[PDB]
């Protein structure tokens, strides 16, 4: 034994006598053996203040001796190029190492090697972090982290060994990692390395989804060059033979649902094994057992292979598992966004039965808002309950507001300067506000918005615009006029289905025309409005105050957002003038894309586009010439100039304030004002009908490694505009512009990929059937107009 | 009412037929807990009652609730079971 | 798109 | 942006004779930046060399002029396994898991065998077999006559290896071999049965420290050289580490008389005692110049760097003797010092004969 | 922009214990979030000197 | 970026930039005065001042980090009652005062104030800290009223009653709870539990 009269200290500096005592098990007066002293030492270490401790028996007095860890007095850097002194400083406080705390001296070489892996992720494998610790007069240390990051390492080959039915290139075609990028070009992934897991996953699926049921990735080695600048990658594989599916035998805790699972597993006998149909099945089961209360259904499938007839008998093991209940759903980190802002994206109902999906579905539904940097789930069993859980979503909040600027460069547009500012989550309420402007050759647009994405709990949005558009028609390749409009719309957005939406909203427009060079059509509209300005000059003005009911319906079941290979897109907009407007018209436009692949690999898609437009007046009035439908250039019928299809200007004789120098003029007094002049200036119509037929094929001269990056097609475009209120009789001499059987057809070849200057799209069309006064334009393009 | 997108609101406990037919009267709580799982609501105004409300409305109408109320007593033994498979 | 974008507002 | 170490600048050497270029022949595109073993090999005053794409030429050892014109493509061939020529066959390993043997005569394919991965290792011909060491461990041995796979010895590999899979030496009907984990292994040439396997390499930490992705046997001692690991002399019988030294390389060293001449991983040349490995001299004027494997030519050491500069070190002091820009393409694939001639392939396939 | 010398909390809705009916009991209070009555003559809001003390 | 002045010159400087209410400047003096003498005969006074300055300069993550560290090494200290108050303020200065964001802070602030009045009832800060708990309870109750509310709109009636149930358990005396009672009654009525509905109906009709 041994009895202690006092506890006495040597080496306490920062740690108060009181803090030492409140962590020693052995008290003043206690009876202690060398075992309870070894427990005290053991304990004072567990505090984290001390570097060495020793408790010693000194007669009647227990004596505690300490050397405290040195206080961090500065953290300089000196060497860090690729990581800023602030981003590292913050990451070090997250690891305990900060200024004013004490240095974990045995973790210095840990701190060093701890930072190497930050550098090995990007590929800086030549890197290095030393740490110079300099003692200072009063038990302080100066931590200086000397970096020497190196040449980032680039991947010089991705090889595949055993590939017999597919050239090593076709396979690599689909990997996020690339053995070569091109320039002068395709924006086509980098050339660095990390997390190759998930690229072997696509290699499995390429093989499994073609009936190679016995396919196996034997090994995947990952090499360096001695200089640690180059990186090689081999994935050695074994190709199965092709196996046809025989049947599916289901076996496990089906929770007595064999009735409904025995047809979810019914597969037409003969078709090849299909690694995704398998995981669909597996998911359909987990989605059925989930429909019936079970949170975590497991489902596995090990094919019974039979090399005799070359078939696979899929043995699916079901196991519905247990049933849990959600006591609460809780949110942590939503320090700005309202509780409701996250909770409304929950497909998991709180105070109801757990879904292993609806919790994951409600996480994908959360980061796709993009209000949060990270989104982690955590399902905790409620203490004192075998089947109650809390679902916690730990969010880290992202800076939502941003300034954006984008130059694109298209023909039928010129140079687009899209630019504006946006706040995606106004003070954390899901409300979006922003001021976007786009500036064309013909247009200067500038609108301010306020949107509620959940006006109604089910997803109905109420979005208000407030716009300003100055249109200069003679830059838009139309008859010369100037519309200077502005107004405001409120618009309900109804979500209907995963593929469908409705818009309906009211609108105000102030159209303020001026500088209208006289022509027949433009002027037939004007008598209708009760305005009779001058046939023989260009100094005019029309103020129009319109009130509109707008409505729209959009349907998108495209397989892929980028290069669609399957499914249709259908947008339908229409408006009408609510009684009390200066104008009185209804407008209805409708576009249509339809992709239809012809091969299994889906590199022979057939694109069928159609565009439709129609409107007219109601009270003996007409559709404003500015609400007209045009058809030419890239967006519509290629081979032809922008807007060049349909009716043309039949011009009055006049003079403008131009002061006729030495330029070309249309039906000017200055040059011989007879009566009316026919022109090849276009005005479009109140009745468009364009409809294309593109044949998307492989791109046949470029390396297979990235041939699927570029998309050639062969299009046959045709279109028609016409003027319905054209008096064909009164103007017997001038061409019949109420006749729509004037089908303008063209045929060309398209190319698009993604260059560094942005998304690209070329066309080259010779118009074979063009009619009287149609301006051709054979090579057209955009560089991501934005 | 229109045709908006309503995303299936489940509420409370899940009740099979081959589970309600398993609680006889005069069982412990711990026995009924194991029989059906813990309830989600349990009367918090001085009456050991257990509400198994099995509420389901999917996308647009067909709202479906079965109320299974199990009255206990001062001890902790089932004395009355109350079951209505619908609402009308 | 073109040019760039700042996310700090 | 910046490599972590200044490539030591061209040593400013007063030449003590005139390095000349007897002849020169371009073979296809070469190996390029693709790190390969593909060197030329010399048999019977005839020189065999190749390029990565699959072009294989045979030249006269005197005039450097072509003899036979065949290539191995349809699509490239990705040859990499240094040219080695024994019996009447030219052995070349292909990174498409193929090993060709061509007649030294016309140049027609004698046999072609599907091996168990990329055939990076210089094919070795011993007893009646051809030893391929592939990139997924497999130390396969193909029959010299027909190319049938006699046996396969799955050496296991780490997460992360370097590249040049070690070519085995052979003694008393056993094959000694490097491995990508630090462990030099010895097998039997009849069945490929493990005998011993000694770890040669020192580990560091929980980072990524590696060992060796070619040994030599003299008087029942085996020497080998891990990456970071160590230069050790091993008892041929047991494989018990007789002595170790804390040096490392990937460039097969050369043992002559009583010294070990060696080019390490920082390109600094040195000569040690065969005895305990105690050091003689050091020549660190070529640091980080990415030097090739060394060779002995007329009592001089002949290396080559990334900027197509041959060097000539004096074996007794470690001072330079000569220097020469031979080919600005760059050097990598090992030299050759056989039959009084000195060959070397610059990266773009050019085969120089050096003399004078 | 965060709080320097605010007083907004002083107008917070007071706590009045909920009177229970007869033949009924309110659920049983968790002793968590329960505030002891502290016969406090100390200042509130901007009136309290929140500067660190000293001696000697 | 202070030069190597005598320590008294740095205290007179810092303890002058401070009653002149320029914090970010009094910090740069103290912040560096601390790393000079991290222990001393009166280098606990330097640490309390450094926490005052951090608080008012709204350097909130450095107030907490410096208080936590201060408590950890001086849980005995005679002023420890004051540091708990400042921790209370700090956490309360990260909350809302319209209160329905992550209450990680109000909760954690309610803890430090409670520790203060439990362990130091006759502290000069106790009564001001009490009036804050009364705010911070209604705050925390109001968060649960808010989630109750989302679920009455969503029509998830179970989560409603369970959320109001727990509100009667944790925050019953709060004004936020009286307001939640008719949400509870409705959830019952919507689920045809007209038995339990009438139960809450009479808790309403007993109170305000």
């Amino acid at each position: 034994g041994f009895v202690v009269k006092d506890i006495h200290f040597e080496g306490l500096q920062r740690v108060a006598v009181g803090a030492a005592l409140l962590s020693m098990p052995v008290r003043t007066g206690d009876t202690v053996n060398d075992e309870d002293i070894s427990n005290t030492i053991r304990a004072l270490f567990a505090t984290g203040n001390f570097e060495d401790v020793r408790v010693l028996r000194d007669g009647d007095t227990l004596l505690v001796q300490v050397k405290e860890r040195p206080t961090i007095a500065s953290i300089t850097f000196s060497g860090n190029k690729s990581v800023k002194d602030d981003m590292l400083k913050q990451n070090l406080e997250a690891s305990g190492v900060r200024v004013g705390e004490s240095l974990d001296r045995t973790t210095i070489a840990d701190i060093e090697k701890g930072l190497e892996d930050f550098y090995y992720s990007v590929g800086k494998y030549s890197a290095s972090v030393k740490a110079v610790v300099t003692p200072l007069p009063r038990n302080r240390v100066d931590l200086k982290l000397v970096f020497q990051e190196g040449v980032s390492a680039e991947i010089q080959q991705i090889n595949i060994v055993g590939n017999h039915a597919f050239t090593t290139d076709e396979l690599i075609s689909h990997f996020q990692l690339r053995d070569e990028v091109p320039w002068w070009v395709v924006g086509d992934r980098k050339y660095q390395k990390q997390k190759l897991a998930g690229d072997l996953e696509t290699l499995r699926s390429y093989y499994l989804d073609r009936g190679y049921a016995r396919f196996n990735i034997d090994s995947t080695q990952v090499s360096l060059t001695p200089d640690k600048k180059g990186i090689y990658v081999t994935v050695n594989i074994t190709e199965g033979d092709q196996y046809k599916l025989s049947g599916v035998e289901v076996s496990g805790n089906l929770a007595g649902h064999s009735a409904e699972i025995e047809q979810l597993t019914k597969i037409e006998p003969g078709e090849l094994y299909n690694g995704t149909k398998v995981t669909k099945m597996e998911d359909d089961i987990k989605k059925l057992l989930g429909r019936y209360g079970y949170a975590y259904p497991r489902v596995q499938s090990m094919p019974e292979i039979n090399d005799a007839d070359k078939t696979v008998k899929l043995r699916v093991n079901v196991d519905a598992g247990n049933r849990f209940y959600v006591r609460k759903i809780r949110f942590e980190g939503n320090d700005t966004s309202k509780d409701a802002v996250l909770r409304r994206e929950m497909r998991q109902m709180e105070g109801a039965w757990l879904g292993s999906d609806l919790v994951d579905q409600g996480k994908e539904r959360l980061n796709r808002l993009g209000f949060f940097e990270t989104v982690d789930t955590d399902t905790q069993r409620v203490p004192g309950s075998p089947d109650q859980v809390d679902v916690v979503y730990k969010v880290k909040e992202r800076n939502t507001g941003s300034f954006n600027f984008g130059i694109g460069y298209g023909t039928e547009s010129g140079v687009s300067f899209q630019a504006g500012v946006q706040q995606d989550n106004w003070l954390g309420t899901g409300y979006a506000v922003g001021i976007n402007g786009t500036k064309n050759d013909y247009q200067t647009y500038a609108e301010l918005s306020v949107t509620n994405p959940y006006f109604t709990v089910d997803g109905v949005s109420l979005g208000g615009r407030l716009f300003y558009n100055d249109f200069q028609a003679d830059d838009a390749d139309l008859s010369d006029y100037t519309n200077k409009s502005y107004g405001t719309d409120v618009t309900l957005g109804f979500p209907i289905n995963e593929y469908n939406s409705l818009r309906a909203g009211l609108g105000y427009v102030h159209n303020s025309l001026s500088n209208m060079q006289p022509q027949v059509a433009m002027w037939r509209y004007l008598y209708s409005m009760g305005e009779h300005p001058s046939t023989s000059d260009q100094d005019n003005s029309f103020k129009t105050d319109d009130f509109t009911f707008n409505y729209g319906w959009t349907y998108n079941k495209l397989d892929r957002g980028y290069f669609p290979t399957d499914g249709s897109r259908v947008n339908l907009t229409g408006k009408v003038t609510i009684p009390g407007s200066d104008n009185e018209y209804y407008k209805v436009t409708l576009d249509t894309a339809t992709y239809v692949p012809i091969d299994d690999d889906h590199k022979w898609v057939v694109l069928g586009r159609t565009r439709w437009g129609y409107g007219d007046g109601l009270g003996g009035k007409e559709m404003p010439f500015y609400e007209n439908f045009y058809a030419g250039g890239s967006s519509t019928v290629r081979g032809f100039q922008s807007n060049t299809i349909g009716p043309k200007a039949v011009y009055f004789p006049h003079q403008a304030s131009n002061y006729d120098p030495d330029y070309d003029y249309e039906c000017a007094t200055q040059d011989g004002a007879k009566d009316l002049c026919k022109s090849d200036d276009a005005v479009g119509g109140n009745a468009m009908a364009v409809a294309s037929l593109e044949f998307i094929t492989p791109t046949p001269f470029i390396s297979d490694k990235y041939a699927n990056s570029v998309r050639t097609s062969f299009f046959w475009d045709m279109g028609t505009v016409w003027d319905t209120n054209w008096d064909s009789s009164q103007y017997s001499g001038y061409p019949d512009w109420s006749d729509p059987s004037n089908i303008r057809m063209s045929a060309g070849i398209a190319l698009q990929w993604m260059s560094p200057l942005g998304p690209l799209v070329f066309s080259y069309a010779q118009p074979f059937k063009k009619y009287d006064g149609d301006k051709a334009e054979q090579f057209q393009f955009n560089i991501g107009k934005t | 009412e229109r045709v908006v997108y309503r995303p299936d609101i489940n509420q409370g406990n899940y009740l099979t037929a081959n589970d309600v037919s398993k609680i006889r009267v005069g069982m412990t709580q711990q026995q009924v807990a194991y029989a059906l799982g813990t309830p989600l609501m349990s009367d918090p105004f001085g009456t050991n009652t257990w509400f198994y409300v099995f509420r389901q409305q999917p996308g647009h109408e067909g709202v479906t609730q079965q109320t299974l109320t199990l009255t206990f007593n001062s001890s902790g033994v089932l004395t009355n079971i109350d079951n209505k498979p619908a609402l009308s | 798109n073109g040019m760039l974008s700042l996310g700090v507002s | 942006e910046e490599d972590v170490v200044k490539m030591s600048p061209l040593p400013t050497v007063e030449n003590q004779f005139t390095p000349t270029t007897a002849w020169s022949t371009s073979v296809g595109s070469g190996i390029g930046n693709f790190y390969s073993n593909l060197h030329p090999a010399l048999a019977d005053n005839v020189v065999y060399a190749a390029d990565r794409a699959g072009l294989v030429k045979a030249l006269n050892a005197d005039d450097g002029k072509e003899i036979w014109s065949v290539s191995l493509a349809e699509e490239p061939a990705l040859l990499s396994g240094g040219v080695t020529v024994s019996g009447g066959h030219v052995y070349i390993g292909s990174e498409k898991a193929q090993v060709y043997a061509l007649n030294t005569s016309d140049g027609t394919v004698a046999w072609q065998t599907k091996v168990a991965g990329e055939a990076l290792s210089r094919p070795v011909v011993s007893d009646g077999l051809v030893l391929i060491h592939t990139s997924n461990g497999q130390l396969q041995a193909l029959n010299e006559a027909d190319g049938a796979v006699k046996w396969t010895v799955n050496l296991d590999m780490p997460s992360l290896s370097l590249r040049g899979e070690s070519a085995p030496t052979t003694a008393f009907g056993a094959a000694v071999v490097g491995g990508d984990n630090g462990r030099v292994s010895a097998v039997l040439m009849e069945q490929g049965q493990m005998i011993w396997q000694q770890r040669i390499s020192q580990a560091t930490g929980s980072t990524e420290i590696d060992r060796l992705s070619t040994p030599v046997v003299v008087n029942g001692v085996v020497f080998a050289l891990a990456y970071n690991g160590n230069l050790t002399a091993l008892d041929l019988r047991s494989g018990q580490i007789m002595w170790k030294r804390e040096l490392g390389s990937v460039n097969d060293f050369i043992v002559d008389g009583n010294r070990i001449y060696l080019v390490d991983q920082n390109d600094r040349v040195m000569a040690l005692t065969i005895d305990g490995g105690v050091t003689l001299w050091t020549q660190s004027d070529l640091l980080h110049r990415l030097l090739t494997s060394p060779v002995l030519y007329n009592g001089n050491l002949v290396v080559g760097d990334s900027e197509g500069y041959l060097h000539w070190i004096n074996v007794e002091d470690g001072r330079f003797v000569a220097q020469q820009k031979v080919d600005s393409s760059g050097f990598q694939t090992e030299p050759v010092a056989a039959d009084g001639k000195l060959l070397i392939q610059a990266k773009d396939g050019t085969v120089y004969s050096i003399t004078r | 922009r965060q709080v320097s010398g605010d007083e907004a909390y002083l107008e917070a809705a007071p706590l009045a214990e909920l009177h229970a009916p007869a033949g009924m009991i309110l659920p049983v209070t968790s002793g968590d979030y329960a505030i002891p009555v502290t016969n406090g003559s100390g200042a509130v809001g901007k009136a309290l000197d929140i500067r660190p003390p000293a001696q000697p | 970026e202070v030069p190597d002045n005598p320590p008294n010159e740095i205290y007179a400087t810092a303890q002058q930039k401070l009653q002149d209410g320029n914090w970010r400047q009094a910090i740069t003096q103290l912040e560096a005065l601390d790393n000079r003498y991290p222990f001393g005969p009166y280098s606990q006074q330097v640490q309390l001042d450094l926490i005052y300055a951090y608080y008012k300069n709204a350097d909130l993550p450095l107030a907490q980090a410096a208080i936590d560290r201060f408590i950890r090494l001086n849980p005995t200290h005679p002023n420890i009652d004051y540091v708990m108050y400042m921790r209370g303020l700090t956490n309360m200065a990260l909350d809302d005062s319209r209160s329905d964001r992550d209450p990680q802070h109000a909760r954690a602030a309610f803890s430090d104030f409670s520790k203060l009045v439990r362990g130091y009832p006759n502290s000069q800060y106790t009564t001001d800290a009490t009036k804050r708990l009364v705010f911070l309870k209604d705050r925390l109750a109001k968060y649960e009223y808010s989630v109750a509310e989302y679920y009455t709109e969503r029509g998830a009636w179970v989560a409603v009653v369970n959320r109001v149930e727990g509100m009667l358990r944790d925050y019953p005396d709060t004004q936020a709870t009286r307001d939640a009672l008719p949400l509870m009654e409705n959830a019952y009525r919507q689920m045809q539990m007209n038995a339990q509905a009438e139960k809450v109906a009479k808790i309403i009709a007993a109170n305000s």
